[PDB]
């Protein structure tokens, strides 16, 4: 394949997830919330994550309680069969912002926009592609590129035609904390926010590795001694010939 | 030295020291590995995040 | 050579055997392998007990 | 008597795993023999331990495999555990039939061994191919379309097998629930298949890095060789710990994770690692009936093998020319894994076919010469006349 | 019980291996011996031996196919390039 | 009054002595792209010269000295 039709090289950013004994910057994930709804919750389902994984994570129990009442379920039909719609609990999923897929394509131009739960596990690159996607479009296509009409380019994505146009600019949103949410800023933080969605164990997995990797290689030094240990019979054994007599 | 006569003469005692020096292991080197690790990533974790929401 | 004249083992012999030593550092590091091995061995039973037991979307409807 | 002799079923354990008269000097080759019994139970047990939160409906597929890695407790060290233990189940096993390659190991009287070898080895690809049909994403929806429409190019009875297997038109809630009921059963074959395994080798006993008998230094099993086995086994336990908590998707394919639409074809529609040598075989023969005969050829070859070494001594232990070429055919299985992983392009697709003529030449044309060649030069290099 | 065919081994005592004699073999108790007396000067001046011997056999089949490898896929980055279209279309015509 | 953080670092690698020869590539293509779009019979042509390597060229250099230079910048 060309190099255009292959997508540009995702580079190798220093994410504070990296490394081995490291975990999320969970003050990363709460900012990386807000750009989700204020931004790609327009177009974007979550349609994996329930709202009880929120708690704890990135925000309390009672600010769960407060951002899932917002939005209306189907409850179990009244006495007389008739339809209804509650207030969301705790033990609901993120409603994605479409009812079904033909009204997804509808609105996108055709193109049926991805859910985001596993999108950081689901592409080549991991979080370095999705933060670059983000901040990868040019301001113009390069020359001599005729893109269709209605496809923005951007050189990361697979083809160089993406469906979807420049959404983030700077200071589109406004953190609670006090951060300077610049195009940089926010991008970084929902590709965090994403590998959190794909990966809600990834604080926990690399601390039980931490307790399974000292065990079991404290458990492959030992038994490494006591392979030499009982075979030290074998290891050190002489064996000595003279030939017997021949008039037998 | 007479550590012999006590501890691994008897399979009994012996084995009985296996679980016991077990049961001090579990509770010990996974607190000793998550004082570390938490400390190792401070300012990272929500226990910490919940003391930036004055 | 006779076989009443036995090679020369003196590069593995220790220097001083007292078998109430040799056999407490050998059972040290024998106990010590089965002192993890059951520590690993309760995680092993415990990952696969535990996961039987109610998952995290029947909890969040109790 | 003693009764761990005496007793009847103490009798199978003891002449096998207690007092089985090993040869003294085998070296830690033979360990692979010992971590694909660790390695089968692993695949057993984190398998039932999943199939109590899988559905096996099209709908309900890969909806569940991700409630096993978000909602049950430890489900994602119970899903990391099997599809990394299924990996590392193909490379001790490719280091197992390298070894009985190299230490000659399929020679007589070991070919009813030999062949035992190769039904396992054919069951196993089955299994891995059915349980990777089982999370339905979209590798593994399209990776079962392209498997399956092989069966379309067997003459006149083609298109009424592949409709058989489908149950249906395509790939749907016929076929993945077929997949699973099927992929739950073949490793109760494999668990009874190996017995029919390990019977074959202890009517003759293992081989040795020298080729010669055994018979002379043997020592048991029990004390000697459990505690070599537990150095591999601490060992095959620490590199599947780095695969499962540190790093667990760097062997799978990142297409897994979108859900299967059988809408769209993905850019490069290519199966799992260890499938990838059987692959570029397939995809090198410029025809459909061929190409699934010489990929079904491909692990056949391997029964040729005891009838085409020419060699009168056991093993390329102590050979030159039989070892070089040796290491010339493990060099070009794992090259013909990378061109079953690259797209089908100029000069790919005259890679993919010499490289596999030579591993078709290796089985029926180098080891006949080069083990006659060695027999004549090991004759005339002593016998002065 | 059934008796069964002629094998190549035996058991302890009647292994079928050729007769011997005036072979003698003197070993000493593990706990009589260090275990791990010789890690050093093995790890390095005896695994130096070995891989002396056996490595000109795992190098030349893994020179000639990487270079074959490495000739190949810098050559097809070539004709799938600006530079080499000319040349792409008279290899896939 | 913080303006992106990333462009501040494109704008400071495309002024070096690699970032100015790279882009004279992309403005040798460029502008040899627009000079051939715009002669007659242009859209009836088997195949159209487009800078789609000279890009690749120029942001594979810029986002390989912004790779491990940026994320200390983000708070
Ligand atoms: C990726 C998925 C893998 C999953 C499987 C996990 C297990 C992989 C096992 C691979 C293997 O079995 O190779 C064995 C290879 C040949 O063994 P040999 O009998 O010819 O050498 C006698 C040794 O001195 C015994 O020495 P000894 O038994 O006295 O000491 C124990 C030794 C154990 O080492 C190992 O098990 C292999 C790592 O302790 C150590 O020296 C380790 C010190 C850190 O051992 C060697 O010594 C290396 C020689 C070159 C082979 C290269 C292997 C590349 C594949
Ligand atoms: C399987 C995975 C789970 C492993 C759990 C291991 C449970 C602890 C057992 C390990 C242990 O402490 O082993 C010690 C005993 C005796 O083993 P030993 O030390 O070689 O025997 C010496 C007997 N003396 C001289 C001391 C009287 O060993 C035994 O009694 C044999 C137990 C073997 C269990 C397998
Ligand atoms: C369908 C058919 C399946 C076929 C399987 C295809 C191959 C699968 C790959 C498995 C790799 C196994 C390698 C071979 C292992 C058995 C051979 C062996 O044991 O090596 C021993 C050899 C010399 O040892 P000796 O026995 O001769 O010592 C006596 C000295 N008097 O020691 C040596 O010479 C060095 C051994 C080095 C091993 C190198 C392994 C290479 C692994 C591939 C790397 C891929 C990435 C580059
Ligand atoms: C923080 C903001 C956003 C993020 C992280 C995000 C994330 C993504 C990702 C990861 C993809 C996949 C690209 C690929 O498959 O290679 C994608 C595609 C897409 N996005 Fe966005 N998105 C955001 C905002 C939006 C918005 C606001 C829209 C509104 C229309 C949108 C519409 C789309 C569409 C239509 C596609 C499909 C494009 C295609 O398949 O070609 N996105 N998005
Ligand atoms: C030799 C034995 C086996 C091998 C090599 C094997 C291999 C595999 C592989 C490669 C996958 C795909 C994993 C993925 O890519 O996501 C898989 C999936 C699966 N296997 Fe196995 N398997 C074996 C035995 C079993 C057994 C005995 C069970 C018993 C129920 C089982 C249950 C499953 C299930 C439920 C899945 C789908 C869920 C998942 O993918 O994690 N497997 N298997
Ligand atoms: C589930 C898979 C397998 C299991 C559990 C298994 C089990 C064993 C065991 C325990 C041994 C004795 C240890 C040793 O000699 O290394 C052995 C030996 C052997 N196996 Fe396997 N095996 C499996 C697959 C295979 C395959 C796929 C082949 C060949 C195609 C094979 C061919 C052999 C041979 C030739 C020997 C004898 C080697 C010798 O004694 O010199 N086995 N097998
Ligand atoms: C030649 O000398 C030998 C040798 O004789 C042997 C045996 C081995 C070892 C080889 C093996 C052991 C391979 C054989 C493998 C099997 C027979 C597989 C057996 C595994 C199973 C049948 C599956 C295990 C199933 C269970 C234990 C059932 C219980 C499981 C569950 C999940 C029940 C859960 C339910 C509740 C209520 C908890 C060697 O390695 C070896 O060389 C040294
Ligand atoms: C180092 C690893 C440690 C891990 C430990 C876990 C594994 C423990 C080992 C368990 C035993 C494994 C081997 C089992 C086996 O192969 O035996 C099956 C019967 C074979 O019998 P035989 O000894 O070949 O005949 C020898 C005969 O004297 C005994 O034959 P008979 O008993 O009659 O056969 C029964 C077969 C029944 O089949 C049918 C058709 O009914
Ligand atoms: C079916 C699964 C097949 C997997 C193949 C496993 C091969 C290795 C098994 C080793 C068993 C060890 C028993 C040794 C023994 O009984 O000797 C006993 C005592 O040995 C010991 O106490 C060793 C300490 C305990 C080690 C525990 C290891 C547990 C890790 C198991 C990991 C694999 C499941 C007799 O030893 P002796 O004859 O020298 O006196
Ligand atoms: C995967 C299996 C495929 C076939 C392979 C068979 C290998 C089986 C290995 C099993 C090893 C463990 C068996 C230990 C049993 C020894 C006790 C015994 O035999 O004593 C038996 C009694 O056994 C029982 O009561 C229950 C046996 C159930 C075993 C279920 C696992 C009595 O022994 P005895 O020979 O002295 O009889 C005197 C008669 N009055
Ligand atoms: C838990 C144990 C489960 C039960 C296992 C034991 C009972 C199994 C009964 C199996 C009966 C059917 C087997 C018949 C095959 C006999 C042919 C044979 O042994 O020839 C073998 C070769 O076998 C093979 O190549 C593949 C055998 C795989 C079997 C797969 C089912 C050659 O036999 P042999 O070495 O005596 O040759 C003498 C030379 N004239
Ligand atoms: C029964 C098949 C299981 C084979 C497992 C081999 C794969 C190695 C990775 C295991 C990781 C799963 C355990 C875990 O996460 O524990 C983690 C700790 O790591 C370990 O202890 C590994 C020790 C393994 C010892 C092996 C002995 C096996 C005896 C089996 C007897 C039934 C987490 O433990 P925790 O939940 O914190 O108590």
């Amino acid at each position: 394949m060309t190099a255009a039709e292959h997508g540009l090289h995702a580079p190798a950013y220093a994410w504070s997830h990296n490394g081995p004994f490291e975990t999320f910057d969970h003050a990363s994930i709460r900012r990386g919330y807000q750009v989700y709804r204020e931004v790609c919750a327009a177009c974007h389902s979550l349609d994996r994550v329930a709202w009880r994984t929120l708690v704890g994570v990135s925000h309390t129990n009672e600010e769960v309680r407060n951002m899932a009442e917002e939005f209306e379920y189907d409850d179990e039909p009244d006495e007389q069969g008739n339809p209804k719609k509650r207030p969301g609990k705790l033990s609901d999923y993120i409603p994605g912002p479409y009812p079904n897929e033909q009204a997804a394509r509808a609105a996108n131009q055709g193109a049926l926009p991805p859910d985001l739960s596993l999108i950081v596990k689901a592409r080549h690159g991991g979080c370095d592609y999705i933060f670059s996607l983000l901040t990868g479009y040019p301001d113009e296509p390069p020359a001599g590129v005729a893109l269709p009409p209605g496809s923005n380019y951007n050189p990361y994505f697979p083809g160089g035609s993406i469906a979807m146009a420049r959404v983030l600019f700077d200071d589109m949103v406004e953190y609670e904390d006090g951060t300077p949410a610049t195009t940089s800023q926010m991008a970084k933080d929902v590709t965090t926010f994403l590998n959190w969605c794909a990966e809600p164990e990834h604080d926990e997995r690399k601390r039980l590795g931490l307790k399974t990797v000292i065990i079991l290689s404290s458990l492959y030094l030992l038994s490494i001694w006591v392979k030499k240990f009982k075979w030290a019979g074998i290891k050190t054994r002489k064996f000595v010939f003279n030939p017997p007599k021949p008039r037998k | 030295s007479s550590l012999y006569k006590t501890f691994f003469k008897r399979n009994a005692v012996f084995v009985g020291t296996i679980f016991a020096g077990a049961f001090v292991f579990q509770t010990v080197f996974d607190t000793a590995i998550t004082s570390w690790y938490e400390n190792h990533n401070k300012g990272k974790l929500w226990k910490d995040v919940k003391a930036r929401i004055a | 050579k006779s076989t009443y004249r036995t090679p020369n083992f003196d590069d593995v012999l220790k220097e001083n055997n007292d078998a109430d030593k040799g056999r407490s550092y050998a059972y040290f590091m024998v106990g010590a392998m089965g002192l993890l091995s059951s520590a690993g061995a309760k995680s092993t039973v415990e990952t696969f007990i535990s996961s039987m037991t109610a998952t995290a979307d029947v909890l969040a409807m109790a | 008597m003693a009764f761990r002799k005496s007793n009847v079923y103490l009798s199978l354990v003891n002449s096998y795993i207690i007092d089985s008269p090993q040869p003294s000097s085998i070296n830690y080759w033979w360990n692979m023999g010992s971590l694909l019994g660790l390695c089968l139970v692993i695949q057993i047990v984190t398998g039932i331990f999943m199939a109590m939160h899988y559905s096996s409906n099209i709908e309900l597929a890969f909806s569940s495999v991700e409630h096993i890695m978000r909602d049950v407790h430890n489900g994602y060290i119970l899903r990391y555990l099997h599809a990394n233990g299924a990996s590392f189940f193909f490379m001790v096993m490719f280091m197992h039939m390298a070894k009985g390659l190299y230490y000659g190991s399929y020679r007589s009287p070991r070919v009813t061994l030999w062949n035992v070898g190769v039904i396992i080895f054919i069951l196993t690809i089955a299994t891995a191919f059915l349980g990777y049909c089982c999370v339905y994403g979209q590798m593994s929806h399209w990776g079962a379309t392209v498997i399956t429409n092989l069966f379309s190019a067997i003459p006149f009875v083609g298109n009424d097998i592949v409709s058989w297997l489908w149950g249906g038109f395509s790939v749907s809630n016929p076929t993945i629930q077929r997949f699973f009921a099927l992929h739950y059963l073949v490793p109760f074959i494999i668990a009874a298949m190996v017995i029919m395994h390990l019977m074959a080798l202890h009517i003759h006993g293992s081989s040795n890095p020298l080729g010669i008998t055994g018979n002379l230094d043997r020592i048991p099993m029990h004390s000697y060789f459990i505690f070599k086995d537990l150095v591999t086994v601490f060992l095959f336990m620490l590199i599947l710990a780095l695969f499962v908590f540190y790093s667990p998707n760097t062997l799978g394919h990142p297409d897994n994770y979108i859900p299967g639409n059988p809408l769209v074809t993905p850019a490069s529609i290519v199966p799992e690692w260890y499938l990838l040598p059987f692959y570029a075989i397939l995809r090198s023969i410029p025809d459909k009936l061929l190409g699934v005969i010489t990929m079904f050829a491909a692990i056949l070859v391997l029964l040729v093998l005891p009838f085409t070494d020419r060699s009168v001594v056991r093993g390329n232990t102590f050979k030159v020319l039989s070892k070089f070429f040796f290491f010339i055919f493990v060099f070009n299985f794992v090259l013909l894994g990378q061109i079953g992983a690259c797209h089908v392009e100029v000069p790919y697709v005259l890679m993919g076919q010499i490289a596999t003529f030579i591993y078709f030449a290796y089985f029926l044309i180098i080891v006949p010469v080069i083990s006659t060649i060695e027999n004549v030069l090991f004759y005339i290099g002593r016998v002065n006349k | 019980g059934p008796p069964s065919g002629k094998t190549y081994m035996g058991w302890w005592g009647h292994m079928g291996g050729p007769k011997q004699k005036g072979i003698t073999s003197y070993a000493v108790s593990p706990y009589a011996q260090k275990p791990l007396q010789g890690i050093f000067h093995n790890a390095v001046f005896n695994s130096f031996r070995r891989f002396k011997s056996q490595f000109l056999y795992v190098l030349i089949p893994a020179g000639i196919y990487w270079y074959w490898w490495k000739n190949g896929n810098e050559y097809n980055e070539f004709l799938y390039s600006k530079a080499g279209r000319e040349e792409l279309e008279r290899v896939n015509v | 009054e913080v303006t992106d953080q990333l462009e501040d670092l494109r704008e400071h690698f495309k002024n070096t002595e690699e970032g100015k020869a790279l882009v004279h590539h992309y403005e040798e293509c460029a502008e040899r792209v627009k000079i051939q779009q715009q002669q007659p019979g242009y859209a009836d042509l088997e195949h159209k010269e487009d800078c789609v390597e000279e890009f690749f060229h120029l942001q594979h250099y810029l986002d390989t000295a912004t790779a491990p230079r940026l994320f200390d910048k983000l708070k």
